[PDB]
Parts: C-alpha cells; structure tokens; sequence
RNA sequence: CAACGUGUUUGGAACCCUGAACAGACUGCCGGUGAUAAGCCGGAGGAAGGUGAGGAUGACGUCAAGUCAUCAUGCCCCUUAUGCCCUGGGCGACACACGUGCUACAAUGGCCGGGACAAAGGGUCGCGAUCCCGCGAGGGUGAGCUAACCCCAAAAACCCGUCCUCAGUUCGGAUUGCAGGCUGCAACUCGCCUGCAUGAAGCCGGAAUCGCUAGUAAUCGCCGGUCAGCCAUACGGCGGUGAAUU
C-alpha cells in the first residue's frame, strides 16, 4: 500500500541503501514488492570550453538521475517503525506515495 | 518551398501555425477546392 | 488592443487642451501613440541628442511618434 | 562583471519583491475585461510608476562571478566556471558522460 | 593594385592609415608585383603597428602579406621593422622571391 | 590542453564532495548553500589562523544532507592546530556556519578528520610549497625540499609544476619535476591533484601538483 | 476571355487562370469556386456564359486590377506627405521590414 | 591505404539480377529508394510496351554498346603529361556504362523519367541518341593518341 | 484482424536500430499480419522491405508452410522490416535448429551495426564539416 | 502480453523494455605462409573477428598563438571622475568588399485529400488535454501529470488517388501595402506570428574552391538550451529514408 521512491546520482548508494531497506523490510514483516528500476532521468549540458573565442571543441557533461521504485504491501506498526527506524542513507532522496 | 510561408511546407519549416498547417484538423481550414467533374 | 500613451504626455494633453493652446513643449518617451486630441500641438521628439519640433496634423494619426523623427544622421557618401 | 552591476540586479530584485504581487495582481484585474472594454486607459497610468519592478528588466547573472551571458539557468552558474565546479568534484552527479 | 591586378584588402590595426601609407602599399607592393602576369585571386595586406611610444616594447611596424593565388598554393610573409615603409619594402622583397619561386617552379 | 585528473576520473575511483541529491531550482539553491559554507569555513580558518603561526591545509570540505541535517566533514592534516582546546574551535565554526543556512532551521554537524599522511595530500603539500615559495626561497631548494619531504612520507609517484615569474624574471616559465610513474591517462590509477595560485608581490604564481598513489 | 477592366488570363485551368488576373484574392479565388460553385479543374474553355456573368459580378464585389494600384499609390502619395521613417527610406529606397543593411539589400539596390 | 573489403552486391528486387539492382542504386538520388524503384519498374513496364523481348536482353544489349574497353587517363611522367590510354576493367565499364547512360538519360526532355530513361535506353539499343555517341567521343580520343604507350 | 493467440509458444525477436519486432511463427498458410494490418498495406506497397520479409522463408522454401503474424513498433519501416526478417530467423531457429546451417551460411542470423552516429561538436552531421576558404 | 466494453477491473513475467551484476572477442581454435617469433592471408564457431562502431581522451613542446571584457593579479593611471544612478538612442546605419548557412531554379517535381511507422528530450511561476468563439495567429474553461502515467506532439520525407506535364510556370518566394493576434510598463528606430494583396531576381552557375570511405554522403522532420517574447535559416542533439567510389 506504500510506494517509496529512491532517487540519487550514485548507483552504490541506491544499491546498498535499497539493499538494506529491502533487507530490513523483509526480515521484519511479510511479502513486499521488489525494487523495480524505472529508467534513468539523464540529461546533458554543453559548456563552451575556452573562455574566449573557440566555438568548436566544447565540454558537454551529463548528469544522471538514477531512481528505483520500491513498494511495501502492508502497513504494520512495527514495520512503519522499521522503515522510519532507518534514517540511514547518505543522500538518497526517498519519497512516499499511495 | 520552405520559405513560402503562405503554404503548408513553409509553415512546417517555420515552426508556426496558420491555415495550411492546422492543429485539430476538424477545426480550422482554408477554403476547400471543388474540382468536381 | 489599447493605445499606449506616456502619462506625462497625457498631462501635457490635460494641461494645454484644458487651459489654453501653446507651443514647442518637450517630451521624452518616444514610444507614445498619436491620440487625436494632440492634433495641432507641436511635439518635441527626442532624436538621440536633441528634441525636434514636429507639428502634428490630423493626417499623422494612428502611428507612433518616432517614426516622424529619424535618429541616424546619415548624410552619406558611403 | 563590474561590482556595480551585481548590485544592479540585487536592488532590481528588491524592487521586484517590493510590490511584485501587488502590481501584477493588479494586472490580474486589469486584463479581466469582462466588465468593461473601453475604459481603464488611465489605469495603465497606475500600471506605469513601477519602473525597475518590471520583471522583463530582471536578469539572472552568474552568482559566483557575474557573466550576464551563457548562464545555464538550471545551475545558476556561467559557462567557464561550471567546468571547474565539475572538474573539482564539486557538482554532484556531473559524470562528464561522452556517450 | 591600381588596375587589372589581384584584389587588394587592407587591415589597419593600432594604426590610423593615411594617403601616403596605402599609397605606398599599392605602389610598392602593387608596382613591384606589376611585372607579374599572375591572376592571383586575393591579396590580404595586414599592417599593424606596436610599441615604442605607443606602449611597452620597442618601436615596431609589422606587416603580413598573404596571396591566395591559384598558382600552386597560398603564401604569407610577416616582417617587422622600425618603420612602416621599411616593413612594406621588406615584405615586398620577400614576396618577390616567393613569386619567382612559383613562376620558376613552373618549368619544362 | 590537458584534462585535469579530478575531473577525468569521476565515474570510478574518485567520488564527488558536495554529496546531496536534489531537483533543479533546489539544485541551484543547494549549490548556493554549498558555496557559502565553503566560503565561511575557508575565510574563517584563514582569519583565525592567519593571526596564528603556521599553515593549516584544509583539503576537502565534504557536505552531505541525509535528512534535514547537514554533515560537514573537514579533511585537514593538522587538526590539533584549529580548536580552542575544549572544543571551542568547531563550536565557533558551528556558530558562523549556522549564520548562513537557517532558512529551514535544520541541524548541522561540523566534524573534522585527520589526513592519514599530510604529505601525500596535494592540497596540503601545495600549500607548503606555496608558503615557502611565498617566502623568499628559490624554486630549486623549496621544490626538491617538497620532493624528499614527500618521499620520506610514502608516495608512489609525483609531478610538480610551478608556473611563471620565478625569483627575479620578467619572462614567465614553467618548471616541472617528476619522479616515478605518474600515468595521467590510466583511469584506474587514482591520481589526486591540486592547483593552488600563489599571490606573490612581484606577480602571480601557479602551482599544480599531481600525486599518483 | 476578358475580365473586369482590361485584364484577363490565358486559356488554362480556371483557378490558375483567375490567378492570372491582375490582383484577385487567392482565398477568394477559392471562394469563387465555392459561392459560384464553379468547376475549377475545367479550363477557361468550356464555361457557360452565366458562369462568366457570375464571375464578373463576384469580381466586381472585391477590389481589383486598377483600383488597388490606385489605393496603394494613394498610400504612396500619403507616403510622400507626412515625413515618416518609411517615407524617408523610400526617398532613399531601403527596406522597411528592416533587414540589417550592412550587407545584401538587393531588392532595391539593384 | 591498402584495399577495400571485397564487395557485397545483391540482385534485383523482383527479377534477381545483379545488374538491374546496380542500376536502381545509380538512379537513386538522396535516399528516395522507393521512387527510384518506381522509375525503373515503370521503365521496364514501358519497355515491355515498346518492344516484345526480355528487358534483361534489351538492357544488357544496350549497356554492351555503352561500355568502353579503353579510356583516357591523363597521366604524367617527369612533369610531362601524356594522354596515354589504359585498358579499363569490366565492372568499371559497367559503372561507367550506366553512368553515361543515366546522366544522358537526364537530358532528353518531354515527359517523365520513365519515358526519358526508356528513350535513351532504346537509343543505346540502336546506336543512337547520346550515350553511345558519348562512348564514341570518349573512344575516338583514346584512339587518337596511341602514339604514347 | 482478430483470431488471437495470447501466448508465447514459438517466438522470435529482432531489432534494427530503433525498430524492434517480436514475431510468433504459427504453422499455417501465409496470410500474415504486421501489427493489425496486412503485410502489403503495412509495408506500404512492394519495396525491398516486403522482400526482406519473404527472404528467410524462401531460403527454406517454407512459403506455404507457415503464418507469421507480427507485433512490432519502434523505428521506421525499413528497419522494422529488417527486424521482422531477423525475427523470422531467430524464430526458425527455435523450432527446427537443424536449419542452422542454411540460415547462418547466408546473412540472416547476423545483425548489422546500423546505428546513427551522433553529431560531433564542431561538425554538422557526424562527418559533415563546414567549409573554409 | 492477454480479456470487459470504450478501469487500476482480472490474471501472467512467459516476448519487449527498463537497470544492477555476470559472460563474451583474447589472433582464442584450425589450415597455410613466414629465421621456431612478431605477424600476415584464409576458414570454422559466434550476435560480433582481428583497434566490433562512436566518443572521451591531446606527451615534451611550437606559434614570446588567443583571453587583463569570464575570474584572479604585478606594475601604472583616473578618483566632486577613466567611478556610480535614470531616461532616450546605439551595438540593427550602407556606395561596396570578404565568409558561413537557408531557400530555390521545378515533373525523382509542386498542391490538395485520405492513409503509415519514430527516437530523444522538456515541463508545477509550468506543460497544458477537452469544449466553445474566431478563416487563423489566438481568447476563455481549465481535467491529467513533480513525470516510463499527462501534455508539448501533428512527426516529415514515404504510400494511394486529382490536377498542372515545360512555362519564369499551380516552379520560386523576395520586396511592399492594408487588416489583426501574442509577449511584455512599452514592439517607431528594432520582436515573432496570422488573414488578404504583389509576385523581384533566379532555367544549375566563370576562374577557382570545399565536405565525405557506410548507416557515412545526400535528404526529411522532431526536440533542447538561453528565454517574458524573439532576430534560431545558428548551435547542441535525436530519429526516418538512405547511396556511389577507393
């Protein structure tokens, strides 16, 4: 009944943070929908490289927004306290929706 | 051709809308030709 | 859809067209319209350096003012 | 840029938030012409006396240096400064992909 | 290049050009490449000056002459002398050797 | 010319610093917050240790945002020099850093860590050659001094480039010395570099230190 | 045939042939295939004289050959009168949708 | 550079012929392959309408009369330019054959490209028109200078 | 056209650049269907495209023998026809694998490296460069 | 993927896709050539074969190349001014010259109608679906979407019919006039776009000159950035059709 979203710029942090959230959620309660990787919001920027006039040879860097949807079925009180027990991940943005 | 802004190919090149390149083909159209027979 | 008028020019209308007729009186803000209650007044349009006296006929109605005053002093042997 | 122009954008922004909602919520009522069409010309006179509070006049410079041009708006920084805040591990996620 | 010759293009950088300057350009360059019979397309003569009383560094007058000729390539010569006139005469000599290099290499 | 190593190796073996994950307008505002924190810490320690004797050498300022709480780690090599001995150094840091973040009054933990070996960390060693070179000491004595000073403290390979206007000159030079392998191209290799600008009296100098570890 | 004042088109397809007239309206050419319901694809040959009457009336209904030349040159003697920047650039034959004239203005430089 | 990797050449779409597929690639202008396809098969349905033989027979018999055996390669020795003829290969003569045939087929006016390619194609089949005359004027120039090698 | 299957018994996949194609290969007659149209009306007349569809079955001479109604999207029509073709090849591999030797000897089980090269900055079309004089 | 008739209603994870790990391609095997070696030529297997393709990557150094108008700064100089605020102009002038692009010069064409298939992006001060008014640009109403949901968004070249089927033309669209709309205190100098009007030059280009070795060239569209709106025919990308020659 709950959907939590994990967005980051870093794959070992969603991998390990979603790893331990799935670990705690499985070892504290019942069957829970797995982490579905929904695709990478990735976007590119072209930076004019030299300060003055060199229009060719620029620097286009790309930022990658990884994200995983992960769904827990049944709200149990010690399971809500299990998830809210873990203020663990270092930056990974977590969201809640129905 | 493509600069011919009174056409459909010209408005498609210009990224604009008028008679010849319509939004919602039900709505908005120039006069209709009647070759008939 | 609405004619644009600089408000000090509107106060020039409300000062001369209410009391009494007058003369060369200066304006800035070139972008104003004609406003046919201005006909017969002479408007001083800024041209980059000075203000020009331009008499306003009723034929000049329906435009903006700096079409009447050129800004480039191109005499020209280019 | 120069030291003056950053504070030009600063004091112009103070005039934005000074009566932003007041004057442009007034314009929310002017353009509503269901009641009348011909009148309110003078009321453009009341539209007039905000001058530097026109949001058309408000730029967005690079906050770290101040180049008015090539400001990638999603970062707030300029062109050339954005390299050395990618190349110094400072921007998160800037993985310099060359796909 | 008064008539019939290659198309002249001047560049004046840090230098207000006069009658005697570009007159000396077309007469020395043009009248020393007047015995040419060359249909060279374009001559770019870029005549900049620098230093001395103008700024830091010695008094310099530096000319580059570039010829975009049909006849086997493009050529350019940059010389830097104490005067404009010594610059343009010296580049005039260099481009005499480069054009005799081109004409003389068309042989047999 | 050449790409710089900390930019080039960002996918692997080098991690970012400002480690907080956000949305575009909030990305620009979070970058505001990051830059003012690094400003307050840098200007803070520069003032309160400029009155003090030696150089500090703050290498990294990592800023992390788990919850509405901001972990700030400061990686200097000589951390005993900072504090006013009960903890009052980091307390007053926490005061002046709280001065410019209290939009949402969220707590922040300023910590401080030790560099493992401070000569092997190119920002600190670049600060040392910056300090001695800002004093009237030649390029050679100070630069070789940095090299043997480094190799006593366990570094695999090193490259030092010092830019123009060395002791008395009006023509700029570049002077670089290398020892061991410094493969700038090998992506696995983990080279850490620094690029410090020394603001001297007769000009500006540029020091650029690559360290292959 | 011959149409209103003096002007007329060839012996070609009817819509195109009305296009050959001096100054008709092409959307109202298309309307003149719709109000009259004239067969456009058929040529100017094979046209009943009632269709020619309807054409001459509907072409009297809008301004045409000499009339628009008259009114546009009335806006040209207007464009001698009142000293405008359009008028000043027609004393000197420039372009008044305003191209950058530092290069290449040869609809009027000739 | 050394060489080109060998070749891959497929046959005709509907007749299974390696020549006619070469011709449909040569009539192609900027990717419109269905239209060049259309022009060629309208030319074949035109050639069934003109005479009553195999279009492979009138096509191959046409391009035999366009293909040269020798051509001018204006070569140089010591700075001296000889107009010496060198014997051209076979498939090279195919490509030149439908080259002159096709470009000369883009000159004869009057009607659509089916009639144009048909008319210059039968002119190649009868020794008239312009493609086989182009064969002659590129053939009577290498014949004119056999005093070189 | 109706008459569904709703299963994945003997499937085949294929993909040219942006054009994917999944096929199911039923032992039938030959009135075969791209997504819900005939092959002629979807492959838009008879270019080479329809012939690339007819190529792997005519390799084994199994034109009457099967009926391959196709589900496909992505890409444009030629590459969608090619992905149909290699879908037929990988489908025929997954019925009667002893057809490996005729199919692989021709270029039917392979895949071209058809991919649009990206624009390279300072160029115009990944090879096209602006001229200079 | 499937059903119900135009949902979150049912199943399935079987295809596709998303996205983490793994594997794979390394002259590994075979034959033949080569001082036995490096390799070289071929063959099998394999999705892919000899850097698989593209990118990022750019040594010591050169041009005392460019940048003191990104930023920092030696020295020098101005300081009731070489500083600062505000309104109007200007960077948009125009006898010419040089360069890069777009449109073309037509029947492989142009128009109309009806059909067909993409990718990648962007968007809560927004994107804006639906309905109505208007020939239209547009106006109102604003459901849905913080984005694999919704919207921008119609893809276009392409296919099937109608016409012109050789003309300065139903090619081409320049320039100008009248009438509008939008953005924004404000659109004259100097914004875009709609409706009508005109229909310039231009029948494939001298001398010379440039790009490209394959999903490339050519060709057809779509998106983004900056951005109130735009001068964008540019730039950064993304697909579609798709060659010839070495």
């Amino acid at each position: 009944k709950i959907r939590i979203k994990l967005r980051s710029y870093w794959v070992p942090l969603i991998e390990d943070s979603c790893k331990q959230i799935m670990d705690a959620a499985r070892t504290t309660n019942a069957k829970i929908m797995g982490p579905v990787p929904l695709p990478t919001k990735k976007r590119i920027y072209c930076v004019l490289k030299s300060p003055h006039v060199h229009k060719d040879a620029r620097f286009h860097f790309e930022i990658r927004t990884h994200q995983r949807l992960i769904d827990i079925l049944y709200p149990t009180a010690q399971t809500i306290d299990s998830l809210m027990q873990l203020d663990l991940p270092a930056g990974v943005d977590v969201e809640v929706k129905l | 051709g493509r600069g011919d802004r009174k056409t459909a190919k010209g408005k498609r090149f210009n990224h604009s809308f008028g008679n010849a390149r319509p939004k919602n083909k039900n709505k908005g159209r120039g006069p209709p030709k009647a070759p008939i027979f | 859809k609405n004619p644009f008028v600089a408000n000090h020019l509107l106060r020039k209308i409300e000062k001369l067209n209410k009391k009494a007729e007058k003369e060369i009186i200066v304006t800035w803000s070139r972008a104003s319209t004609i406003i046919p209650t201005m006909i017969g007044h002479t408007i001083a349009i800024h041209n980059g350096r000075e203000h020009l006296p331009i008499y306003i006929t009723d034929r000049m109605v329906g435009h903006k003012l700096g079409e009447f005053a050129p800004t480039l002093n191109f005499r020209g042997h280019a | 840029a120069r030291k003056s122009l950053i504070q030009r954008e600063k004091k112009r922004r103070n005039l934005e938030q000074k009566y932003h909602l007041i004057r442009r919520s007034s314009k929310q009522e002017i353009r509503k012409v269901t009641s009348l069409s011909d009148k309110w010309e003078i009321h453009g006179k009341l539209q007039s006396p905000p001058r530097n509070s026109a949001p058309a006049r408000l730029h967005r410079r690079c906050f770290l240096t101040g180049r008015p041009r090539a400001n990638i708006r999603d970062f707030g920084l300029s062109g050339h400064i954005l390299r050395e805040m990618v190349h110094t591990c400072l921007l998160p996620g800037a993985t310099r992909s060359s796909w | 290049g008064p008539l019939s010759s290659v198309k002249l293009i001047l560049q004046g950088r840090n230098l207000e050009v006069s009658d005697n300057v570009r007159s000396h350009v077309e007469d020395k360059v043009g009248k020393s490449v007047a015995k040419h019979s060359h249909l060279v397309r374009e001559v770019d003569v870029r005549l900049s000056a620098r230093g001395g009383d103008l700024s830091k560094g010695p008094k310099l007058r530096r000319c580059e002459v570039t010829l975009f000729t049909k006849r086997h390539g493009v050529i350019r010569a940059e010389e830097d002398a104490e005067s404009l006139y010594s610059s343009i005469d010296l580049v005039s000599s260099i481009i005499q050797r480069k054009l005799r290099k081109i004409k003389d290499k068309v042989s047999d | 010319q050449k790409i710089n190593p900390l930019g080039f190796r960002l996918g692997t073996t080098q991690s970012h610093y400002s480690l907080w994950f956000s949305q575009p307008k909030n990305y620009a505002e979070g970058l505001q917050e990051d830059q003012k924190i690094r400003d307050c810490i840098k200007n803070y320690v520069q003032k309160n240790t400029k009155t003090s004797s030696g150089v500090e050498g703050i290498a990294r300022i990592e800023i992390q945002k788990r919850i509405d709480l901001i972990q700030v780690i400061i990686h200097m090599g000589f951390p005993k020099l900072l504090i006013e001995n009960r903890p009052q150094g980091v307390e007053d840091l926490k005061i002046n850093v709280q001065k410019e973040l209290n939009c949402v009054n969220r707590k922040l933990n300023i910590a401080i860590t030790r560099i493992a070996k401070p000569y092997g960390d190119p920002n600190i060693l670049a600060e040392f050659i910056a300090g001695q070179l800002k004093s009237r000491v030649s390029f050679r004595k100070a630069m070789k001094k940095a090299i043997e000073l480094t190799e006593q403290a366990d570094t695999k390979g090193i490259q030092i480039q010092i830019a123009g206007r060395i002791d008395g000159k009006e023509i700029a030079r570049i002077e670089w010395i290398r020892e061991g392998r410094v493969p700038l191209q090998t992506i696995r290799a983990k080279i850490d570099y620094c690029a410090y600008t020394v603001r001297t009296i007769y000009g500006v100098l540029g020091i650029k230190i690559w360290i292959f570890m | 045939p011959k149409k209103g004042g003096i002007g007329h088109g060839g012996l070609q397809i009817e819509c195109i042939r009305i296009g050959g007239v001096e100054i008709p309206n092409h959307k109202r050419v298309e309307y003149s295939l719709q109000y009259i319901h004239g067969i456009g694809r058929s040529r100017s040959r094979q046209i009943l004289l009632d269709l020619n009457f309807d054409n001459k009336v509907t072409k009297d209904l809008s301004e045409e050959e000499v009339i628009i030349l008259r009114k546009e040159k009335r806006f040209n003697r207007v464009a001698i009168e009142r000293l405008k920047e359009i008028r000043c650039y027609r004393g000197i034959r420039h372009k008044l949708g305003l191209p950058v004239r530092g290069q290449r203005t040869k609809n009027n430089c000739r | 550079r050394g060489t080109v990797e060998e070749k891959t050449a497929k046959s005709d779409p509907i007749y299974r012929n390696r020549l006619v597929n070469m011709l449909v690639n040569r009539i192609l202008k900027h990717g419109k392959k269905s239209l060049a396809y259309q022009i060629l098969y309208r030319a074949v349905k035109k050639i069934q309408q003109k005479t009553e033989t195999n279009p492979l027979s009138v096509l191959r018999q046409a391009i035999r009369g366009v293909t040269p055996d020798i051509a001018v390669k204006a070569r140089r020795v010591g700075g001296s330019t000889h107009q010496v003829p060198i014997e051209i290969g076979s498939t090279q003569g195919k490509a030149l054959a439908i080259r002159w045939l096709l470009g000369a087929a883009r000159k004869r006016p009057g009607r659509n490209m089916a009639f144009k390619l048909s008319s210059e194609l039968v002119d190649a089949a009868k020794g008239s028109g312009d493609a086989v005359r182009k064969k002659e004027e590129t053939h009577r120039m290498a014949e004119a200078n056999r005093a070189f090698a | 056209l109706p008459g569904g299957f709703a299963a994945q018994t003997v499937i085949g996949t294929g993909r040219r650049k942006c054009a994917i194609a999944r096929v199911v290969l039923q032992e039938g007659t030959g009135k075969f269907i791209i997504n819900y149209r005939d092959a002629k009306e979807y492959l838009q007349g008879n270019p080479l495209w329809l012939q690339y569809v007819k190529t792997p079955l005519a390799t084994l001479g199994y034109e009457t023998n099967y009926d391959v109604f196709v589900k496909a999207h992505g890409g444009g029509l030629s590459g969608q026809a090619q992905a149909i073709s290699l879908g037929v090849a990988r489908a025929l591999l997954k019925v009667s694998a002893s057809h490996r030797a005729p199919l692989k000897q021709e270029g039917l089980l392979t895949r071209d490296s058809r991919i649009v090269e990206r624009k390279k900055p300072g160029l115009k079309k990944a090879r096209k460069a602006p001229q200079f004089s």
